[PDB]
C-alpha cells in the first residue's frame, strides 16, 4: 500500500506523480504532516508558480503563527533574500525596494545588465529566453553574505519544491546550494512527462541526471 | 449630510454569526438578550477602543468557541460635507493614501483575527481603509494605531456627575479626536427622572454624539430623534433590527407624548394599537380575566389617541416587532358640515397599506334629523361602506390590520349581547356607552364577568387579543 | 516694540529678516505659539532645505503626538503627496515606492520624461537647471485627486515656508494652489538679499513681485 510509504517518508522524497494535477494532494498531505509532528521553531517553505495553487493551498491550510511562506520562487527570493539583505550585502547604495518587469532591458552582455541594474534601477532578464537573472543574484548574494545564509539555515528546515520539469539551471543551483552548503532539506516533487516550458526557458535534463546520476534521494512510484 | 456611521458587519464574534446592521451617530440598543448587546458594545470596543484590544482575543470571544473560524468586523463610515464637517477632517487628516478617488464616500474600518493553536492568542489584525478588496499596510507604529488619533471610546458604566462632567472634559480636551460614548445601561443607579434628564441631554443636544446607547428601560427613550434603534430579537441566535426614528415637522408638536408611548411598546415583542383608554380598560379587563401573563409572554397595549399610525407602523414593522391594530371606523366632519365627512377609520388603514386618501364622502343627513336617528344613519353609512370595500379589509386581515365594523363598542355589543343588557338594563346600551365613554365603560368593566370575558376573547371581531396573546 | 507685533501675529505673516540666521528664532517661536495657542486636530508643516536645520528643529521642539512634519520640500513632496496617492490619482501600474536621482535622465523634451519615468521607473530633472518637475507633478496628483486635496486640507491649516527666495516657479504654483485652491493659511519668511542660489534654479521674482502686487500678505519689518 503507498499510503503506508507516504506515511513513512524520511529524508528527501522524490515521487513519480502522474498528470492531472494528483501532486496537490500528496504536496497537502506532506506539509500537514511535517507541520504536525515537527515541535520546534523550524518553518517550511512550498513554492509554485501557479497563482491559484498557492491561493487554494492558503485557503485549505490554517492560520500559522510561525511564518510559512507560499509563493512563486521568483516573487519567494525577491521577497526574502533579495530585499532584505541587498543593502547588507552590496552596501547602502543598492536600491532595497524595486519591482520586476521582464521586458525593459533586453541586453546581449553580462556586463552591461550589471551596469544598467546599478545606475538605473532597472531589472530585466537575457535577450536569451533561457536561464533567470534572478536567481544568480540569489547565488551572488549568498555566497557574500553570512546573514542570509544563516537566516535560510535557521528559518526553513526543509523547502518544498513543485513543477521542478519547469526549472532551469539558476534555481537549480540555488536549491542545490541551500541542500549542500545549508544542509536543508528539499522535498522536490516532478512529472517527467510535463515537459512542456522548454521554450519558456526550463530544461529538465538537470532533473532527470539527479533522478539516475544521484543517489541521495530516492524515487518512489504513485498509482 | 455631515459624517455618519452606515453599517458595521459584525461576523463570528462571540454570539453574532453573520449580521450587518446599520448604524447612524446615535444610536440606541435594547431588547432581548442583555448579552447580546453587552457582546455588541464590546465589539465596537474591539473596534474603536486601544485599551480593549491590548487584551486580544480569547477561546470564548468566539462563535460557539470555534477557533477556526475568523473575527471579522468592519465599520462602514459615510463621508460628505468636507468643507464644514469637522469630524470629517479627523478621520481623512489621518489617513494617508488608501482612499480610491472613484468613492471618496464610503469608508471601511474592517478587524481581522485568526486563532493560533501555538500560543492561544488570537491577534487583532485592523486592516482599515476605504475598499474592501485593495487594503494598503497600516502604520501601527507601537501599541497606538493610527486609528487611535482619530476614534477614541468614552465608556460609561456605572451618578448624573459623571455625565454632567463628561461634557465638559471631552470639551476642554477631547476636541482633535472623534469621541464615541458607549454607554452601556446608564439606568443602574439613576432615578425615573434623572433618566429623563440624561435622554434630554443625550438626544437633543450635540454634547453627545456618535453614541452607542443601551437600555432596559422606556424612560431612557423618551427624546429620540434622527436616531437609529437596533432591536435585538428573542432568539438565542442574535438577530438586530434598525430603524432610522426620525420625526417629521408635522408630528413635532406631539413630539412628547408620541414619543412616551412609543418608547414602552418599543420593549414589547407584539404591540397592540390603541384609540381610546376606554378600549385600553377593556382590553385590560378582557386580558386579565383570560391570560394575566400577556405583558410576560410579549404584549403591550399602545395608546395613540390620534395623529396616524404611519409612524407606528414604519417603527414597529422596521424594529421586526409583531404588528397588531385594532381601530373604529370614525366619519369626522370638516369645514362646513352637512355632507362633509373623512373617513380616517378607513383613511388610516388605507395610508397604513399605502395607497391614496379616500375623497371627502357625503352623507345626506336633513337637518331635522339629529340624535338617535342621526347616529342610524350614520352606523348605516359606515356599515355600507364597510361591506363596500371587501377587498380591503381582506388585506387588512391578511396584513394584521383589525377594522370594526362600524366602532368597537358595536362589536363588543356583537360579541355578547344579553351581558350589556343586564349591567346596563337600557334598551340600547351601546348609545348609553357611547353618551359617557370612560365613566359608562368603567362600570361595565366592574361588572363584566369571566365567562363574558371568554366570549369577548374568543369572538372573531375582537381577534386582536387573541393575536396579542398568541399560541 | 517688535515682540507684540510678532506675538500678536494674524493670518499669512511675510517678516524681511536679516542674514545670519534669525529667521530660525522667529520660526521656532511662530510654531512653539501656533502649537499651544491651537486646541484642534489640525496639523503643522515647516519645511526647509537645510538638513541640520530640521536635525535642530526636530531637537528643540518635543514629541508631539498629531503628526508635524519637519523635513524638505521635495522630501516632503515626495513623502507625503507622491507616495501614497500614485496608484489612486495614476492607477495600480504606477510604481509607489521609489528613489530620487537627479543625474539619470537628463533629457530634453517633456514627453520623453513621461515615457521614461513611465515605462523605466527612473525619476530625474530637466537638462535646463531651472524648475523641478516634482512640484510639477505634486500639481498633477493634486488636481485630479479629490482624495489628496482632501487630506492636505484637513491635515494642515498653516503650512510653515522657510528660504523662500531658492522657490522657483513649480513650487510657487504648489503652495499658490494649496493657498487658495485650498484655502490653507500660509506662513512664510524670505530674505531679498539672500538671492545667491539663482544658478541652482531659484528665480525670487515671483517673490518679489507677491511682496509688491499681492495685497494679502502684509509686509513686516524685524530688526
Amino acid at each position: 500500500m503507498s499510503r503506508e510509504q507516504i506515511i513513512k517518508d524520511g529524508g528527501n522524497i522524490l515521487v513519480t506523480a502522474g498528470a492531472g494535477s494528483g501532486k496537490t494532494t500528496i504536496l497537502v498531505s506532506k506539509i500537514e504532516a511535517d507541520l504536525k509532528e515537527n515541535k520546534t521553531h523550524y518553518s517550511i517553505a512550498a513554492v509554485t508558480f501557479t497563482n491559484k495553487a498557492a491561493k487554494e493551498i492558503e485557503g485549505r491550510l490554517g492560520y500559522s503563527s510561525r511564518g510559512n511562506f507560499i509563493g512563486t520562487n521568483d516573487g519567494f527570493v525577491e521577497s526574502e533574500i533579495i530585499r532584505p539583505f541587498i543593502k547588507d550585502a552590496f552596501g547602502n547604495d543598492y536600491p532595497d525596494n524595486f519591482t520586476a518587469e521582464y521586458f525593459d532591458n533586453q541586453f546581449a552582455s553580462y556586463d552591461k545588465g550589471l551596469q544598467v541594474l546599478k545606475y538605473q534601477n532597472i531589472l530585466g532578464t537575457y535577450s536569451n529566453p533561457k536561464k533567470n537573472f534572478k536567481f544568480q543574484l540569489a547565488l551572488d548574494i549568498l555566497k557574500k553574505s553570512l546573514v542570509a545564509r544563516q537566516y535560510i539555515f535557521s528559518k526553513y528546515f526543509k523547502i518544498f519544491i513543485d513543477e521542478y520539469q519547469d526549472s532551469d539551471k539558476d534555481m537549480h543551483n540555488l536549491f542545490m546550494y541551500l541542500k549542500d552548503q545549508l544542509k536543508i532539506k528539499l522535498f522536490i516533487v516532478g512529472d517527467p512527462k510535463q515537459s512542456i516550458y522548454i521554450w519558456r526557458g526550463a530544461e529538465p535534463e538537470n532533473f532527470n541526471g539527479l533522478i539516475e546520476n544521484s543517489t541521495d534521494f530516492n524515487k518512489y512510484h504513485l498509482t | 449630510g455631515p459624517m455618519k456611521f452606515s453599517n458595521i458587519t459584525i461576523k463570528n464574534f462571540r454570539n453574532f454569526e453573520k449580521v450587518n446592521i446599520n448604524l447612524d451617530n446615535k444610536n440606541v440598543i435594547f431588547g432581548m438578550n442583555d448579552i447580546g448587546k453587552t457582546n455588541f458594545l464590546y465589539a465596537l470596543r474591539f473596534l474603536l477602543d486601544k485599551e480593549i484590544r491590548k487584551f486580544g482575543f480569547n477561546k470564548s470571544d468566539y462563535h460557539k468557541h470555534d477557533t477556526s473560524k475568523k473575527i471579522e468586523i468592519i465599520l462602514t463610515l459615510d463621508l460628505s460635507n468636507y468643507e464644514k464637517d469637522e469630524d470629517t477632517k479627523k478621520l481623512i487628516s489621518v489617513v494617508k493614501g488608501a482612499r480610491t478617488s472613484a468613492n471618496a464616500d464610503v469608508f471601511y474600518i474592517a478587524l481581522e483575527s485568526k486563532y493560533d493553536d501555538k500560543e492561544l492568542y488570537g491577534n487583532i489584525i485592523l486592516k482599515w481603509g476605504s475598499e474592501l478588496d485593495n487594503l494598503i499596510d497600516i502604520p501601527g507604529r507601537g501599541n497606538i494605531n493610527a486609528l487611535d488619533n482619530v476614534f477614541k471610546v468614552i465608556y460609561i458604566n456605572p451618578k448624573m456627575l459623571s455625565y454632567s462632567i463628561y461634557n465638559y472634559l471631552a470639551k476642554k480636551k477631547y476636541e482633535d479626536k472623534i469621541v464615541i460614548y458607549l454607554i452601556e445601561e446608564p439606568e443602574i443607579s439613576l432615578h425615573r427622572s434623572m433618566q429623563i434628564a440624561l435622554s434630554k441631554q443625550l438626544f437633543e443636544q450635540s454634547t453627545y454624539k456618535y453614541f452607542f446607547l443601551s437600555t432596559h428601560s422606556p424612560e431612557l427613550l423618551y427624546e429620540m430623534d434622527n436616531t437609529r434603534l437596533i432591536r435585538v430579537h428573542s432568539t438565542e441566535k442574535v438577530v438586530c433590527s434598525s430603524h432610522m426614528y426620525n420625526v417629521e415637522e408635522a408630528y413635532g408638536s406631539v413630539k412628547k407624548k408620541l414619543n412616551k408611548a412609543l418608547s414602552s411598546a418599543l420593549f414589547a415583542e407584539r404591540v397592540l394599537l390603541i384609540e381610546g383608554p376606554s378600549e385600553k380598560i377593556l382590553f385590560e379587563k378582557v386580558l386579565d380575566e383570560v391570560e394575566p401573563e400577556y405583558e410576560l409572554n410579549g404584549g403591550f397595549l399602545l395608546e395613540v389617541g390620534g395623529t396616524y399610525f404611519n409612524h407606528y407602523v414604519c417603527t414597529l414593522n422596521d424594529l421586526g416587532i409583531t404588528h397588531i391594530i385594532k381601530t373604529d371606523n370614525d366619519l369626522k366632519s370638516k369645514k362646513g358640515k352637512k355632507g362633509v365627512y373623512e373617513l380616517l377609520g378607513l383613511n388610516r388603514c388605507l395610508n397604513l397599506l399605502g395607497r391614496e386618501n379616500l375623497d371627502e364622502i357625503t352623507i345626506d343627513i336633513p337637518e331635522d334629523i339629529k340624535g338617535k336617528k342621526k347616529k342610524e344613519r350614520l352606523n348605516e353609512r359606515k356599515k355600507e361602506i364597510f361591506k363596500q370595500y371587501k377587498n380591503e379589509v381582506g388585506e387588512f386581515l391578511g396584513e394584521r390590520i383589525y377594522l370594526s365594523e362600524i366602532d368597537l363598542e358595536n362589536d363588543l355589543y356583537s360579541a355578547i349581547g344579553e351581558s350589556m343588557k343586564r349591567i346596563f338594563e337600557n334598551e340600547d346600551p351601546v348609545h348609553y356607552l357611547q353618551k359617557s365613554k370612560l365613566f359608562n365603560m368603567v362600570e361595565l368593566v366592574n361588572n363584566l364577568s369571566t365567562k363574558d370575558c371568554f366570549d369577548v376573547f374568543e369572538h372573531e371581531k375582537f381577534a386582536c387579543l387573541k393575536e396579542l396573546v398568541g399560541s
